Formats: C-alpha cells, structure tokens, sequence
C-alpha cells in the first residue's frame, strides 16, 4: 500500500542542476518524517537531508549544507530535492526515506556528475 | 391453558438462556461484539482495554 | 551500543540512591511506569538490568508496552507490563 | 453420612467463605497485584482505569 518511486535523475556535468522527486502512494506526508539517502559506488550509505514531519525544519549532512535544497508539497504527494553546484563526488543512487510504521526504501534513480 | 403453572416455568426457563444468548451481541461500549476484529484491527494493548 | 546489540549490564548488591538521578536536568524523558519516583528512594528490588542503547531523535516514542515499528516490532520490544524508567537525553554533541 | 444435612451447609458456608478470600489474589487485568506497583509511576490519569 506504501510505495516511494523516484525520478528527475539524469547526467549533468561539474556545477550543473537537477531536480528530483519522491512521489508517495498510501499515507499522507503531513505526519511523518521524511529523509534521502544516497548510495556511491565503493561508499556505504549515508545520508543527504531531512524535514521534520510538521514541515518546520530543516536539516542536512556536512558536506552538502548550503548547496542543496528539500522541498515539499503536500498537495501532489511528493517530496523533491533540488541540486546545485554539484561535484563528482556526489556520484550516487539517490534514495527516498520515510518512516510510516516500518521504513520503506524505494529502488531510487540513478545521479551521476561528470 | 389449564396448565399455566408448568408452562410458565418452561417459558421463564427458555427466556432466561434465551436472553442469555441475546447478549453475547451486546458490545458494551465496543467497536464490535465479535473477538477477531477487534484483535485484527486494533493494536493489542489498546484492543486489552 | 546500538539498538542491534542493546548492551544488558545487570546491577546487583549496592544501594541505589535514585534521587541523584532524579534531580539531574541533563536527561530529556523521564517516562516511568512501575511504582512511584518519590518512593524510588524508599523500597527495594531484586535485580535491576539496566540497559544503554541509542536511538533516533524522533524514536523516542517507540520505548513505551506495546509500540510499533522497526526499532519495536522488529529490533527491540518492551513487554506491556514492563515496570521500568526510561531515561532519556541528547547525544548530538557526542555522536 | 447421618448427618449430612448439618454438615453440607456449614460446609458450603465455609466453601463461600474460602471463595471470598481466595478473591483477594487478584489484580483483574492489570500489570500487578500490588496496589503502588501498579499506580504510582504511572501517571495519575492513566492508572486509574
């Protein structure tokens, strides 16, 4: 019934910009805490930001604070995550976080920076 | 209606399993009277109240 | 230790002084479930096995009888009759 | 068995008597027997259901 899909990935160069999304079915996201996680080949996962689940703040890993932006939208039932200045060392499977009962992963996209 | 007095004590008798019966669909105070609804749908230390 | 491999380190034969541990600001929940902590002070028990973990900020209300989730349905789960405290405080400074 | 029909009352009233006390030996559905284990961490709105 809960099911996170994810799109908006393609290939950009060092210091492009790209959008993605993690469109939601079965649960609103009005109540529970949303994250992304992103998965480098050769790295372990780790995570990228945050928002809590009354919308209010914001929160993000050390190496991406300041550069990247997470935004909500309540109506469309998706969470997106907006890219600027990108490195290649950011080269990773971007996947899409939330705990509703039990922590659902999706297969994520993948976002490359060459 | 001669014998009044022994049917009266059957009819009382058989009211009384029978009204005995009648309330086992009572919820008193429940979402429902039947037991597997209530486990299957509710969370178990809230389904103990 | 994390929640995985939840440390048990039982505490048996001393005298447990739990106003100490009452009057320290520093802890966040204080949540408690057994017999009074004014009278913590006053009664005596059989054993302790205390327990030290760390969880997620926004997990805190998944330690209580009977909660759901990953941490209790799945890793760590308290019984509904679990006479204890839960003591609580942020180790962002730490960690 | 003479006198039973003295012996089966005082026997049925000390049998009553024993169910009475052997009441005492429960909690009816909460965590506890003991009056305090019960109440007194719990929060004084929730332990008095």
């Amino acid at each position: 019934q809960v099911q996170l899909v994810e799109s908006g990935g393609g290939l950009v160069q060092a210091g492009g910009s790209l959008r993605l999304s993690c469109a939601a079915s079965g649960f609103p996201v009005k109540n529970f805490e949303m994250e992304w996680y992103r998965k480098a080949p050769g790295k372990e996962r780790e995570w990228v930001a945050a928002i809590q689940s009354g919308g209010v703040e914001t929160y993000y890993a050390d190496s991406v604070k300041g550069r990247f932006t997470i935004s909500r939208d309540n109506a469309k039932n998706t969470v997106y995550l907006q890219m600027n200045s990108l490195k290649p060392e950011d080269t990773a499977v971007y996947y899409c976080f939330v705990y509703v009962g039990r922590s659902y992963i999706g297969q994520g996209t993948q976002v490359t920076v060459s | 209606s001669a014998l009044g007095k022994l049917q009266d004590v059957v009819n009382q008798n058989a009211q009384a399993l029978n009204t005995l019966v009648k309330q086992l669909s009572s919820n008193f105070g429940a979402i429902s009277s039947v037991l597997n609804d209530i486990l299957s749908r509710l969370d178990p230390p809230e389904a103990e109240v | 230790a994390s929640v995985y491999a939840w440390n048990r380190k039982r505490i048996s034969n001393c005298v447990a002084d739990y106003s100490v541990l009452y009057n320290s600001a520093s802890f966040s929940t204080f949540k408690c479930y057994g017999v009074s902590p004014t009278k913590l002070n006053d009664l005596c028990f059989t054993n302790v096995y205390a327990d030290s973990f760390v969880i997620r900020g926004d997990e805190v209300r998944q330690i209580a009888p009977g909660q759901t989730g990953k941490i209790a349905d799945y890793n760590y789960k308290l019984p509904d009759d679990f006479t204890g405290c839960v003591i609580a405080w942020n180790s962002n400074n730490l960690d």
